[PDB]
């Protein structure tokens, strides 16, 4: 949640209006390159979820945590613009 | 609902993004259309005075001689030329260059562009094909929601 | 090197074919390489591979014009002066391919080629249809078959121009 | 040996050194560098105008060479050289030092670009500025 | 192919034809031509001679060297220097 | 005015660059074209006088069939050819070997020329793409001066 | 120089230098038919 | 001037730094440094 939350937030500001000007493109470059980096970390921490009990990471990604107002995480990977997470196999096995 | 299923949704995906292309495609061959027919229009029919007939004049056979359908056999009723060779033996000298502005024409559009547009579909295939994946993953999703 | 001879390496094939349809105005005015100079340089141009395959190509496009003339224009009563002219000029060609027959690497290396082949179909056409018109040129059948030989004709010497 | 123009003699040593390894340079057999001077159709000064001996005994001068760089890279490339900062007098100047190795580097540099000695080139390029 | 094909074009080739037919019929018949003939100096084949075993031992050393650079070369080399080492480590050792 | 936008301007690049491969093209179908218009314009009318229409005709029909637009029923009415089935019981026989000629013809324009164009054009596009957007980015600070 | 300061880059860029009858390094670039050079990002956001 | 080759400079030694971090340079300065090993052993076993 914390990596998802990560992606956004520097997806968001490397977008955003106080990142825009000749100088600041290298920095905002950085900023998409680590959101990047911490998707794949999400995408890894899921996998060796899947990896040791898929059932048991079912049931993590159906739990509703009450810092997004009481949803789940795959809502939260959607609403972050989160592809590498979607297209995992066991994201895909608790959508179908 | 063809998302669904594993063949026509990302193939729908890759549609979509072809869809610029075919836009590109449309921008590049505005200005052929559009020169040729005001030049053809003019050559076929001059000393008339302007309407919307000359308009629809303009867009109606270019457009349709790029898909291979030829209005040659119109194009000599409307030359007024009486030869058993067909540009030849007109009343206006100027009208047997009709079928060689159309042979550039052509020459720009199916040769040309045709040919350039399937160059661009193999290219943009190969680069958003694992991307109409992943997209088509998250529109699952978007289905299920 | 072997190609151009005895020239710079610097010539276009427009200044080669300007200098061929130009000797007297073309040669002295350019680098390459009395009687024992202009026969010299002469000699040395002349000599080289490049000049004669150019002389060679156009020779069979004027061939390939005038023979598509001579199929398109009506054949007359007799025999007419532009089908003297193709016909010594398609002899000179079977006594080149016969040259060729003789002084190749035997007779299997000669007949490898598809160009050799193509050369064959060109001599036995031309010489089957001017056979078929020579044998009654009155005759308005004899034209008809005559030209719808040499149509074939036509079609393997624009084949041949492709070499 | 002594020249009568005055423009050659205010030349310093090391220009005359860059001259000598020019005609070094120049002397091994089939050299392009000789062919280029050659085919330049140039006087002593570069000058586009095509005695004998003056044009002879120095004829890979460092002025001739820059006219003829100068001629290859643009139309309008003109150096502005001022060998009288290497006099004794220009001492106490506190950056001259600098500009001093800059002007020389960049001669040899034009040297090692001729010769197409790729590493002393880059090594020239290090020492002096202006790089891009 | 071009270089001993007559110079002249198709409809003018029967006068070279003629000319060598001509040549032909005066070297077998009349017997009063003997050719052209040109041979090479001892000198320039021994110069040849040497500059192509000169080249050939200068492209073997180079591709020596070329294959002494490549990274599995180094890699299996160094790998036997340390196997050598371990070797001298046990003789070090002993003397210990 | 298309160089501005990162769209149309390389891909214009582009086609300036295959401008070489489709003249390439027109040098490999002028042998066809010339040599099957003048075979088959005297195989439909013989024993006519050499004119100018002679040399229309020779040019006319044939780079206008590869594009798809066959001129089969008027080369069936100058063949005079009576019969229900097209090329039969015609005046002369040799006349009946216009569409073989054609049908060695059209093979070689569109099933060969037309796809060896496709694949000069896929491979070209893979060499000069980054060619292109550099000349692209070249030709952006020329606009600019 | 991108890296470290891009708008002291942009300065360096814009400087007339006396050596080609002053003007600057990207018609300097420009004449001496440098691709790679009026491809960099740098190049392209001082003509932008 | 100043900042120009300052980041010249700077260039220059994280280019430097790169060429030592490639694959091919770290296995050649290993081995040179594996072949003074093996002569300083060569040493220890003429002192023992
Ligand atoms: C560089 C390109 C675009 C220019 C081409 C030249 C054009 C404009 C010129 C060249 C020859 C000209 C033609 C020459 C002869 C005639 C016959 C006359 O009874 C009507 C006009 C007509 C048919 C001319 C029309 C204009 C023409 C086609
Ligand atoms: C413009 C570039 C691409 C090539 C130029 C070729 C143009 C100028 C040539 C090619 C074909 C030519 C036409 C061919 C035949 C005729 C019939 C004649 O009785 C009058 C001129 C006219 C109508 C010509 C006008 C000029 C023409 C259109
Ligand atoms: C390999 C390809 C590109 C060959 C090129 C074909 C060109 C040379 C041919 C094809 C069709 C031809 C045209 C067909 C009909 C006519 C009408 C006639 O009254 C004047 C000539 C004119 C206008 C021809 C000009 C030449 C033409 C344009
Ligand atoms: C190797 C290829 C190119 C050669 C093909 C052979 C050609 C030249 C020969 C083979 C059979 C021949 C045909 C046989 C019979 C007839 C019927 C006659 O009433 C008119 C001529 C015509 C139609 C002949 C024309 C020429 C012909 C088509
Ligand atoms: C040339 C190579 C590729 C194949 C050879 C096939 C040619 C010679 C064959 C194929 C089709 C044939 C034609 C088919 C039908 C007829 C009608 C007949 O009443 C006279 C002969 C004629 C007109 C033939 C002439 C020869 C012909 C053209
Ligand atoms: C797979 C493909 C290539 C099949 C080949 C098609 C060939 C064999 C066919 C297609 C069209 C045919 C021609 C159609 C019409 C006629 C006119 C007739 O009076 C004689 C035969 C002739 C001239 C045919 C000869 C054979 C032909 C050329
Ligand atoms: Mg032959």
């Amino acid at each position: 949640i914390n990596a998802l939350v990560a992606s956004r937030i520097l997806e968001r500001l490397s977008t955003h209006r106080a990142l825009q000007g000749p100088h600041l493109a290298e920095e905002r470059a950085k900023m998409q390159h680590n959101a990047k980096k911490f998707e794949e970390l999400a995408v890894g921490v899921l996998g060796e979820c899947h990896g040791s009990d898929s059932h048991m990471a079912s049931e993590m990604l159906h739990s509703k945590n009450d810092m997004f107002n009481k949803k789940n995480a795959i809502n939260i990977a959607y609403d972050a613009k989160s592809l590498a997470f979607l297209s995992h196999p066991a994201t895909q096995s608790v959508i179908n | 609902y063809y998302a669904l299923s594993k063949n026509l949704g990302p193939k729908l995906i890759m549609m979509m993004e072809m869809m610029k292309d075919v836009s590109t495609f449309v921008f590049l061959l505005l200005i052929f259309l559009i020169g040729y027919g005001v030049a053809a229009q003019s050559l076929l029919s001059p000393d008339e005075d302007f309407s919307s007939r000359t308009f629809i004049g303009v867009l109606f056979r270019p457009y349709f001689q790029i898909y291979g359908e030829l209005f040659l056999d119109d194009l000599n009723s409307e030359a007024n030329c009486l030869g058993d060779t067909p540009f030849t033996e007109c009343s206006r000298e100027t009208v047997r260059m009709v079928p060689f502005f159309l042979a550039v024409y052509i020459l720009g559009s199916n040769v040309l562009l045709v040919n350039l547009l399937i160059a661009m579909f193999n290219d943009t295939y190969m680069k958003v094909q694992e991307a109409a994946e992943d997209l088509w993953r998250k529109q699952n999703y978007e289905l299920c929601a | 090197a072997d190609w151009y001879g005895h020239l710079k390496s610097v010539t276009s094939f427009w200044a080669v074919l300007f200098a061929f349809f130009f000797p007297f105005f073309v040669l002295p005015f350019i680098n390459f390489s009395g009687a024992h100079r202009l026969r010299r340089k002469f000699a040395k141009f002349y000599s080289a591979p490049y000049t004669r395959f150019i002389s060679d190509l156009l020779s069979h496009f004027v061939l390939c014009v005038v023979t598509s003339y001579f199929v398109l224009d009506k054949l007359e009563d007799t025999i007419s002066a532009i089908e003297w002219i193709l016909l010594v000029w398609f002899v000179a060609l079977l006594l080149e391919e016969l040259r060729q027959m003789i002084f190749c690497d035997g007779i299997a290396e000669y007949i490898s080629d598809t160009w050799n082949r193509l050369d064959l179909i060109m001599i036995t056409l031309f010489f089957v249809g001017f056979f078929t018109h020579a044998s009654d040129p009155s005759n308005q059948d004899s034209k008809v078959v005559s030209k719808g030989i040499h149509a074939f004709l036509v079609v393997v010497l624009w084949l041949r121009f492709m070499r | 040996a002594k020249t009568n123009i005055t423009a050659l003699d205010e030349l310093p040593s090391f220009a005359l050194a860059i001259e000598e390894l020019y005609k070094r340079e120049a002397k091994k057999p089939h050299s392009h560098v000789q062919r280029l001077v050659s085919l330049s159709n140039t006087d002593v000064l570069g000058r586009h105008y095509r005695g004998r001996d003056l044009a002879n005994t120095r004829a890979y001068n460092v002025l001739r060479m820059d006219q003829i760089f100068a001629r290859l890279v643009s139309k309008d490339f003109s150096v502005n050289r001022d060998f009288t900062i290497y006099d004794s007098k220009y001492d106490k100047v506190p950056g001259i030092q600098f500009r001093r190795t800059a002007q020389a580097s960049h001669m040899l540099f034009l040297w090692a670009i001729c010769l197409d000695r790729f590493r002393m080139a880059r090594h020239f390029w290090l020492i002096g500025d202006q790089s891009i | 192919e071009y270089k001993d094909r007559p110079f002249l074009p198709a409809p003018f080739i029967l006068l070279a034809h003629v000319h060598m037919l001509f040549m032909r019929l005066l070297r077998l018949c009349g017997v009063h031509t003997q050719e052209h003939e040109k041979i090479q100096d001892d000198e320039t084949k021994r110069k040849i001679t040497t500059f192509e075993a000169l080249n050939t031992d200068k492209f073997l050393r180079r591709w020596e060297r070329e294959r002494q650079e490549m990274l599995e070369a180094r890699v299996k080399m160094t790998n036997d220097n340390v196997v050598q080492a371990m070797g001298m480590m046990d003789q070090l050792l002993e003397h210990m």
